[PDB]
């Protein structure tokens, strides 16, 4: 079998294949996560270079791993499917053996572990994907939001963004997100998430996707018109 | 140059550079001495610390009741090779009720090291070993190189500045070979031998490591205040 | 495990399963639920060898739940029953086969029809208006052959089921400690807590 | 030891070219000319027996090969590569078809199997592509007579008539002027001999030309009588004398 | 062998006898039939002594690894399923095991799982396993209430094993008592059946069939 | 089943009956037991019928590939060697008992092979449940230097002995003659001594005799256009 | 290119020496041993204020009597920790005792040079 | 040893791109143009054969349009041999699903499976990727008529109208201009042929240079029919739409 | 215990003038217990018809296997499989499980679409082909079917006459078998029309 060490150290102590995988993430469409007091919102950018697209059937950017946890990503789309499938299988395996659904931290730790493994195994390249994993632990009302990257490191975030122009939207979030008082309602959280994407997106039309996750497996994706109403209200307050 | 990328490539003059580079790792290692009489065999080793807060890296490994070695170079490679010797000594005792001859132990170490010098993907071992033992033909001392070359000697030294100790043993040859039935005097000769390789530093109580095996003496290692008597 | 019965009426499928667990000499439990929900509108009851029954049922449950998450879609009762049949047909030529018999009761939301499938441990599948495994059919089928109508209500189905259980309690030598009854219809799965 | 070449030796270059396949096609271009023509009641395939030495017995070197009783093959390019492909093609006709369906494969499907083998030598680890192009002629009950070309990439195309190798460009133009959908097998053989003469330098006779047909069933070549449904092979290699007879009416 | 475990208001009572036999020969009267999996989990020995000892110690190791990895006490549900899944892999090979995995956690409360070598895993309130199981069930079923005190529940478990020890030839020696709380199990001593029988006979007035 | 092989002047002949059975029931009344390994190498099989057919077709397939590889006409000794090594490996679990006969550039050959992998040479051989009846005829009338006509006569007489005397054998005689320097001639139903007599009565029913619940057209055509 | 297990002319393994450079870029960790106990401390070094810092886990329990702190590419430590925890628990299973701190450390270090092609 | 000759087909560039995937996409840009258009009452697949000959047997020839099952077809752009490897695998996957669940495979599940196979060759194994882009035209009872595309990276997306192969930039602009949501199959047939006629590198668009297919519920009642057009039928539709 | 008689059932096939017929009962049982009266044992792949008797799990498995294989055949060959070719495929598929066989008795029936010739064939559980000119029988009442067919059959029967002959052969054979009956289906097959008829019969 093909055993070639593709991920190796360089004289300055860097693993370039892992670092180049991060550059693939930089190219991917922007993804953002914001947790309120009783919810988490995942926002995603859709590049409008592709019209004549059939939006009914085209792969959506946010994926349910279980009924209570969701995963979004920035980077190589094909690579993300492999991580999503593995995470979904592990979620069912956990329910089968522990008789309890995964915690958000456990699912994050697993996906991050797969990513790390692909950085020191022979004959494989690292995933060109960073992920945002959000949801609620079983029988818990505390919001959870984690981030993973190609190297395999992971951590928890009050709010976070990944992908192209994520430096700009992180700038916005760092000055607009208060830890002592997070977005108290679904409305406030969605509004802050749409606002953060409007710093980067272009037209607020079919370019912004929004998914809201609440406790006890309550997950819903907002439609074009619902998001369009947030887009309308934000700019009418801005004209002042 | 163009021929040192792997162990599977001869140079135009018939040299194996990866093996020569592995030999270089031994020269960077701390000095260790081996010598024997007709009744006993002794190892003396200068242990190296990282700094003043750190411990002194152990140099001597026991392989059986009648055999053991000292190392110079990559310590994890010594652990792999000494583990193999422990297994081979053990196989001989379990299957044949027989203590493994020191000479046969040298042959086994040679062949294990050789396979890593003729195949793609692998690398040579980066450590040198001094094996002492007492078997059915008396006391023995062996020197192992990761090229595969194993040699039986009265005395020797490997590591940094080992040439000073080696010359001393070459002078004293006729004296220390006759030190029969006197373990303390044989160790004294070994401590005096390793002293010919010291610069700036001297032998302290946590610096010195001594091992001995003989006629009615199991392989035992002395460290700490047990070597103060010889300082 | 012992008695498992099924009946498909106008608008629902009803599954009845005994509560007893007997390990040789003693009845260790009298409240055992011999069923697993595979999807919101599909229920599977089971009986056979100890250990293998629950192991097989939970394995199937895990697989259907995995499919549901992957596709964001509930498989039809027919599709689930075919998946289960193949797993048992595969198992019968294994080193150690699953000795498990199942009934699959589901409501097809596309066709708006209840469906009942009977599958034994060999992988023998049939779609039926009513079914059973083991000796249960020997006592109950003559009653079902007489009274059954395809246009029966759920309440009439439960009444015909009571008559079947009464005949079992009369003529069967083993005490199966009553049955747990569950209904599968357009609104999902619910348990009848007084039977 | 062990084969430690588990990686592809054919890869895409910046321009999108697969170098090793292009170079294999170059080897085919240097090869001796071979051709095929399809008639209403048969197919003909032909090539030159370029003998490496006059001391060599060129009858012992078969450039035109029977794959099945109703399918034959000819090549241009590397001879050894062709020989092993003929071995693999003969075997796969049995293992992946005759041992399953109890009958020989139709021409298009055997071509498909040979094509797959050639494709894999273009992607699998530690191998180079085959340096040949094949022309495969055949007949089967439901598809009738057919002629196919297979290239080093694994791509294949059906032809009414075509040529490969050395003088293929000129030969294909010659065939375009002469071919029609009303040709009888004897007319196609005549055109094949006319076309092949243009690319041959030296001797042109039955001993230097290799020619075979897919035509009528040959009960005389079956080797047994008694089964009415078995009527014999449609593949027949023409003799040295049979070629020379048609060179007088040339 | 006689082993039992039951759930009640104050947690779980585990009671076992102490006798091991090889045919008619009494090999030991001092067998430890409660396996201390960890300070919070208990398992009972019936069937194969080695199979129970080995795999329930192993279970303790798996539970310790779980809490190191997840930074949280393992549930009784998860712990019992690790054992039942393991023995299911060996089904057909000849393992012999009938055990109650007992624990008391925050999310579950007091919980008992009967785990068995043919793969069975059953949650329940009262379980009794062994050659003397039917005798202990009789005393349990007729005296069990959820609202038993810790003192009375401990005695009920002791009395039920005594009933089995008296009638079942292959049960006896001594009685080992345990009380499982949320903060861990508490050992309630070794009680010689010989001495216990006479004591219970006099104080209770039972066993009038036996002369003392 | 009755099968025989007989050597003659310039070749070899093989013959067989045409009855196949399942226990006491006759499954097929005109079975073909003479199989072709190659054009001029034929064999007849007794025992498990699927095994005799399968092992014939497998070795026949490999023999054809071998013939193409070597540019030589297949030899009987090659078929024999390949059959026996295949059968030996399966330790009798493939229940094929065969008489193998044929002509090749080396000459004419006749062999028998048993399920466990042992082989034998002979001028006359018989196999199957009717082999003892057939061998009785062969041992009575065989001589050295038989003509083609004499060998065909002897072979078919030996099969007839099986047909009339063995319950496992019946119906017709099939023959295949393999002569040196000639095409092998397969003579299907060479003898037909067991035609059923006309029945006493016609059992054609009046139309409408059978009770019918439902009629419907079955769509065997593919999904249609427009 | 060149082997992953190649020696330099100085007698050092290129890849090992390069990994030591990656560790120099890692956040600081400190340990001090006393006769009353051993203390372990780390720098968390969050990349942004929105990152919840209590999710940064650079000090980890191996067993009740053994702790561990890390510095460098911290994702690489996860399989090392997993091995250490397994080795500690396995030795307790086999020997009904705590494993020695040195023996645990030696077991972790056996993984180190298991790389190549 | 062997490392010396390894091209390393599965590595990132410094910019985070996959060399071999990018170069395979460059190859596909020279292949004949294939177009798919989805309408309310069906789907159209139209594709251009690459510079042909008069001696090519067209009526038995297939290089662009392939049947995966009765409900799903594909248009190919790239290496034909590479495509046939993947096509056979897809045909098997469809039959595996039908055997397991006793229902025809949903279009997206087939597309995801083939796309995952393409992905694997970019991450592990050290082999070159498949130089193929697919247009998938299919029907199932969940989403109805569907169009997808996949490329050597293993990424896939859904479309109302799409092109692959040569001149996709020009083709996509023309499709974006004239496509409407309430369009019908007969209108989509015309749009596809008009777009190929304008984007082609040939002098004129004739029947012998085209492959054509429709997926219609124009099958008598509640079912779907696939129609791979014959050479004479492509000639007729060219006259009907007024291109020849 | 005997796998070939756990579920019960029968299949029969016959040839006529420019036509073939194939018929089966509808019973599935668990030994003495009747379980289903709608278990059809005849399947078709294009114009080729396959009846299967024996262990019901294997009947279903083999139908799914041959649907699988004939679908791939059609995609690759670009034509429907013929009766002669399909017969060899069944034989090959059965023999590949030589030492762990499917416990079945398959029967093939159909007309070759090119020659117009009527075709029938039978198999044992491991693949041996019986290609009879007249009729093929299979199942737990195969002895009874052999008796009926041998006396009732005559060559060159017209389609509507062949229907009566095969129907009476099935019905009366099934009524002498405990594990067969509970309904019956007859297929009359001509070159481009196939008629399916459910028969009325006793239900014990
Ligand atoms: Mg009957
Ligand atoms: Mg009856």
């Amino acid at each position: 079998g093909y055993d070639r060490a593709l991920s190796i150290f360089s004289p300055d102590g860097h693993i370039f294949q892992v670092e180049y995988a991060l550059e693939a993430v930089k190219r991917g469409t922007c993804a953002v996560g914001v947790k309120g007091k009783n919810c988490v919102v995942l926002g995603c950018e859709r590049r409008s270079t592709l019209k004549l697209q059939d939006t009914r059937i085209t792969p959506s950017k946010v994926s349910k791993i279980d009924s209570h946890v969701v995963l979004s990503f920035s980077g190589l789309n094909a690579d993300s499917r492999i991580l999503i499938e593995k995470a979904r299988v592990e979620a069912q395996s956990h329910r089968l053996t522990l008789e309890d659904p995964v915690t958000v931290e456990y699912l994050t730790r697993y996906v991050a572990g797969v990513q790390q493994r692909y950085t020191q195994s022979g004959g494989v390249r690292p995933f060109g994907v960073s992920t945002l994993i959000a949801g609620f632990d079983p029988r818990d009302d505390e919001p959870k939001l984690y981030q993973t990257e190609p190297s395999g490191i992971y951590s928890s975030w009050s709010a976070q963004t990944i992908g192209r122009n994520s430096k700009t939207v992180r700038e916005f979030l760092e000055k607009n997100y208060d830890r002592k008082e997070p977005p108290a309602t679904v409305e406030e959280c969605v509004k802050l998430t749409v606002r953060s994407l409007l710093e980067v997106v272009q037209t607020g039309a079919k370019n912004i996707e929004i998914t809201v996750v609440k406790p006890d497996s309550d997950i819903v994706a907002l439609s074009s018109e619902e998001i369009n109403q947030y887009v309308t209200q934000i700019e009418q307050e801005k004209q002042e | 140059n163009n021929y040192d990328g792997d162990t599977v490539t001869f140079s135009p003059t018939g040299r194996l550079f990866q093996v020569e580079y592995a030999l270089e790792a031994i020269k960077q290692g701390s000095v260790t001495v081996g010598l024997r009489s007709n009744t006993h065999a002794v190892l003396v080793a200068l242990k190296r610390n990282a700094d003043e807060l750190s411990s002194y890296q152990k140099k001597i490994i026991k392989c059986d009741e009648h055999m053991g070695l000292s190392l110079a170079g990559l310590a994890p490679d010594a652990r792999v090779l000494s583990n193999y010797l422990r297994q081979q000594c053990n196989y001989s005792s379990l299957v044949f009720n027989r203590k493994l001859a020191v000479e046969r132990a040298g042959h086994l170490l040679c062949d294990k090291a050789q396979k890593n010098t003729q195949s793609y993907g692998g690398r040579p071992y980066g450590v040198g070993l001094l094996i002492i033992g007492y078997d059915k033909s008396g006391a023995h001392l062996l020197e192992f190189q990761p090229s595969g070359n194993v040699t039986e000697l009265y005395g020797t030294a490997i590591g940094a500045r080992s040439q000073g100790a080696k010359t001393y043993l070459e002078r004293t040859l006729d004296t220390f070979i006759k030190i029969d039935g006197n373990p303390d005097e044989l160790i004294k000769a070994g401590v005096e031998a390793i002293s010919q390789s010291l610069r700036d530093e001297s032998l302290t109580v946590d610096n010195l490591s001594i091992a001995i095996v003989g006629k009615d003496t199991p392989f035992t290692i002395y460290d700490g205040e047990a070597v103060a008597k010889y300082i | 495990m012992d008695i498992i019965l099924g009946i498909r009426v106008q608008d629902s499928v009803i599954l009845a399963s005994s509560k007893a667990v007997t390990r040789g000499i003693s009845v260790l439990k009298d409240s055992d639920d011999k069923t697993r929900q595979l999807s919101p509108h599909t229920l599977m009851s089971f009986a056979g060898e100890a250990g293998d029954t629950v192991q097989f049922a939970e394995y199937i449950q895990a697989n259907i739940q995995l499919y549901s998450i992957r596709e964001d879609y509930e498989l039809s009762p027919q599709a689930v029953s075919s998946f289960v049949r193949q797993e048992l047909a595969k198992s019968i030529r294994s080193r150690r086969p699953y000795q498990v018999n199942v009934l699959i009761g589901g409501y097809d939301k596309k066709k708006n029809k209840p469906e009942l499938y009977q599958i034994d441990y060999l992988g023998t599948k049939v779609e039926l208006p009513y079914g059973a495994h083991g000796y249960s059919g020997f006592y109950t089928f003559s009653l079902l052959d007489h009274h059954y109508r395809p246009d029966m209500t759920t309440e009439e189905g439960l009444d015909l089921l009571k008559l079947c259980v009464q005949e079992l309690e009369k003529r069967m030598p083993m005490d199966f400690k009553g049955v747990i009854v569950k209904i599968v219809d357009k609104d999902g799965i619910r348990q009848v807590d007084d039977f | 030891m062990t084969d430690r070449y588990s990686f592809s030796l054919t890869t895409f270059s910046p321009s999108g070219k697969l170098g090793q396949i292009d170079y294999a096609l170059t080897a085919v271009k240097q090869g001796v000319t071979s051709l095929g023509i399809k008639a209403t009641n048969g197919v003909v395939i032909a090539t030159e027996k370029k003998s490496s030495s006059p001391l060599a017995m060129s009858e012992t070197l078969s450039k035109v090969s029977l794959l099945t009783p109703d399918i034959g093959a000819v090549y241009s390019g590397m001879g050894p590569d062709y020989r092993v492909l003929v071995d693999k093609s003969r075997k796969v006709a049995h293992t992946s078809y005759k041992r399953i369906y109890g009958e020989y494969p139709p021409t298009k499907l055997l071509v498909s199997e040979v094509a797959k083998i050639m494709q894999e030598a273009t992607q699998s680890g530690g191998v180079r592509p085959f340096g040949v192009s094949l022309l495969i002629a055949g007949h089967d009950e439901f598809n009738g007579f057919s002629l196919y070309q297979v290239d080093p990439s694994g791509s294949y195309f059906p032809w009414k008539a075509t040529a490969i190798g050395k003088g293929s460009v000129a030969a294909k133009t010659f065939l375009e002027k002469r071919w029609n959908d009303e040709l009888e097998l004897e007319d196609a053989i005549h055109i094949a001999l006319l076309t092949l003469k243009e690319s041959v330098e030296g001797e042109f006779n039955g001993d230097t030309i290799e020619l075979a047909i897919i035509g009528d069933e040959n009960p005389d070549l079956l080797g047994y009588t008694g089964i009415p449904t078995d009527k014999g092979p449609r593949f027949r290699k023409l003799t040295s004398q049979e070629i020379n007879d048609r060179l007088e009416a040339l | 062998t006689t082993t039992l475990a039951f759930r009640f208001q104050g947690g779980i009572i585990v009671a076992v006898d102490s006798r091991a036999t090889a045919g008619n020969w009494v090999a030991s009267q001092t067998v430890k039939k409660v396996i201390e999996i960890n300070p919070f989990l208990l398992g009972t020995m019936a069937g194969g002594a080695a199979d129970c000892q080995f795999w329930e110690t192993w279970l303790g190791s798996q539970c310790r690894l779980h809490e190191l990895r997840e930074k949280e006490r393992i549930s009784v549900a998860a712990a019992s399923k690790i054992l039942s899944n393991l023995v299911y892999q060996y089904k057909g090979a000849g393992l012999s095991m009938g055990t109650m995995i007992c624990g008391y956690t925050r999310k579950e409360g007091p919980t008992i799982y009967y785990v068995d070598s043919d793969g069975t895993r059953l949650k329940g309130d009262i379980f009794c396993v062994g050659s003397g199981q039917t005798f202990a069930y009789g005393v349990l079923d007729s005296n069990y209430k959820w609202d038993l005190s810790v003192e009375d529940a401990l005695y009920l478990g002791k009395r039920s094993i005594l009933a089995a020890a008296h009638r079942d030839a292959y049960s006896g020696g001594s009685v080992n008592l345990y009380h499982v709380t949320e903060d861990g199990w508490i050992y309630h001593g070794n009680h010689d059946v010989g001495e216990l029988f006479w004591k219970v006979k006099e104080e209770e007035g039972s066993f009038n069939n036996v002369i003392g | 089943t009755t099968i025989v092989g007989v050597k003659f002047n310039n070749g070899v002949v093989i013959a067989a009956d045409t009855r196949s059975t399942q226990g006491p029931i006759v499954a097929d009344k005109n079975c073909a037991k003479l199989h072709r390994i190659s054009p001029k190498i034929w064999c007849a099989g007794a025992g498990t019928a699927a095994d005799t057919e399968a092992v014939t077709q497998l070795i026949g397939s490999n023999i054809e590939l071998h013939s193409l590889y070597t540019s030589r006409e297949p030899r009987v000794v090659s078929a024999l060697q390949m059959l026996k090594q295949h059968l030996f490996k399966y330790q009798g679990h493939i229940g094929a008992y065969l008489i193998v006969a044929g002509v090749d550039p080396t000459g004419s050959h006749l062999f028998s092979i048993h399920a466990h992998g042992s082989t034998d040479v002979g001028y006359y051989l018989s196999l199957g449940s009717g082999s003892l009846a057939a061998m009785a005829v062969l041992e009575s009338h065989w001589k050295q230097d038989l003509t083609k006509e004499e060998a065909i006569k002897l072979a078919s007489d030996a099969i007839q002995a099986g047909i009339w005397n063995d319950l496992g054998s019946g119906s017709n005689v099939d023959v295949c003659v393999m002569e040196i320097g000639k095409d092998a001639e397969y003579l299907r139903n060479y003898l037909t001594p067991n035609v059923r007599e006309e029945k006493q009565k016609s059992y054609k029913f009046p139309r409408g005799t059978t009770a019918v619940l439902k009629e419907s057209i079955v769509n065997i055509c593919d999904i249609q256009e427009e | 290119d060149r082997g992953v297990s190649t020696f330099s002319p100085e007698g050092r393994l290129f890849q090992v020496e390069y990994s030591l450079e990656a560790i120099k870029l890692g956040s600081t960790a400190i340990g001090i041993a006393t006769k009353e106990g051993v203390v372990l401390g780390v720098e968390k070094r969050a990349t942004s204020p929105l990152l919840e810092s209590d999710s940064i886990e650079k000090i980890v329990e191996i067993d009740r009597h053994i702790g561990c702190a890390m510095s460098g590419l911290t994702a690489d430590a996860r399989s090392m920790i997993e091995h250490a925890r397994t080795a500690a628990v396995t030795h307790n299973l086999y020997y009904d005792e705590d494993i020695n701190v040195e023996s645990l450390t030696q077991s972790v270090c056996d993984l180190a040079l298991r790389f190549g092609e | 040893g062997s490392r010396r000759y390894d091209s390393r087909t599965t590595i990132f560039s410094p910019e985070g791109r996959l060399y071999q995937v990018e170069y395979a996409l460059e190859s596909i840009s020279h292949a004949g143009t294939a177009i798919g258009i989805m309408a309310s009452d069906g789907i159209v697949l139209a594709a251009e054969r690459k510079v042909t000959s008069t001696l090519l047997e067209q009526d038995t020839s297939t290089e662009k349009l392939y049947k995966l099952n009765d409900k799903i077809a594909v248009a190919v752009a790239g290496l034909t041999a590479d495509a046939e490897i993947l096509i056979n695998t897809a045909r098997i996957h469809a039959q595996n699903y039908l055997k397991t669940y006793n229902e025809d495979i949903p279009v997206e599940i087939l597309v995801r499976r083939l796309s995952d196979i393409k992905q694997g060759y970019t991450q592990h194994g050290g082999l070159r990727p498949f130089g193929v882009s697919f247009i998938y035209a299919g029907y199932d009872d969940r989403y109805g008529y569907q169009l997808y595309t996949s490329n050597p990276s293993g990424n896939y997306t859904g479309w109302k109208a799409i092109s692959v192969g040569a001149n996709t930039s020009a083709a996509q602009t023309l499709l974006q201009m004239d496509y409407k949501d309430d369009m019908k199959v007969d209108d989509a047939i015309e749009l596809a042929l008009k777009t190929l006629s304008k984007t082609t590198d040939s002098s004129a668009l004739t029947y012998d240079r085209l492959e054509f297919a429709t997926i219609r519920k124009g099958a008598n009642d509640g079912e779907v029919y696939q129609k791979i057009f014959k050479p004479q039928e492509i000639k007729d539709i060219l006259v009907k739409t007024g291109i020849t | 215990s005997d796998p070939s008689s756990i579920n019960g059932g029968i299949v029969v096939a016959m040839t006529g003038k420019d036509c073939v017929a194939i018929a089966c009962d509808l019973r599935l049982g668990s030994q003495s217990l009747g379980v289903s009266n709608k278990f059809e044992k005849i399947f078709h792949y294009g114009h080729v018809f396959l009846g299967i008797t024996g262990l019901a799990t294997d009947v279903t498995t083999l139908n799914e296997m041959f649907r699988y294989k004939t679908n791939l055949y059609k995609l690759k060959e670009e034509r429907a499989i013929e009766p002669e070719t399909f017969t060899q495929l069944v034989s090959s598929s059965l023999y590949e499980r030589r030492f762990g066989p499917y416990f079945v008795g398959p029967v093939v029936a159909g007309i070759n679409s090119k020659s117009g010739k009527p075709f029938i064939a039978g198999f044992d559980l491991i693949g041996c082909i019986d290609e009879a000119k007249d009729f093929i029988v299979s199942g737990t009442a195969s002895d009874q079917l052999f008796g009926m067919c041998e006396s009732l059959y005559e060559p060159n029967l017209e389609p509507e006459d062949l229907f009566e002959t095969i129907s009476q052969a099935l019905l009366n054979a099934a009524d002498r078998d405990a594990l067969s009956g509970w309904g019956a289906v007859v297929y009359i097959i001509k070159k481009d029309e196939v008629v399916k008829r459910y028969l009325k019969m006793r239900q014990d």
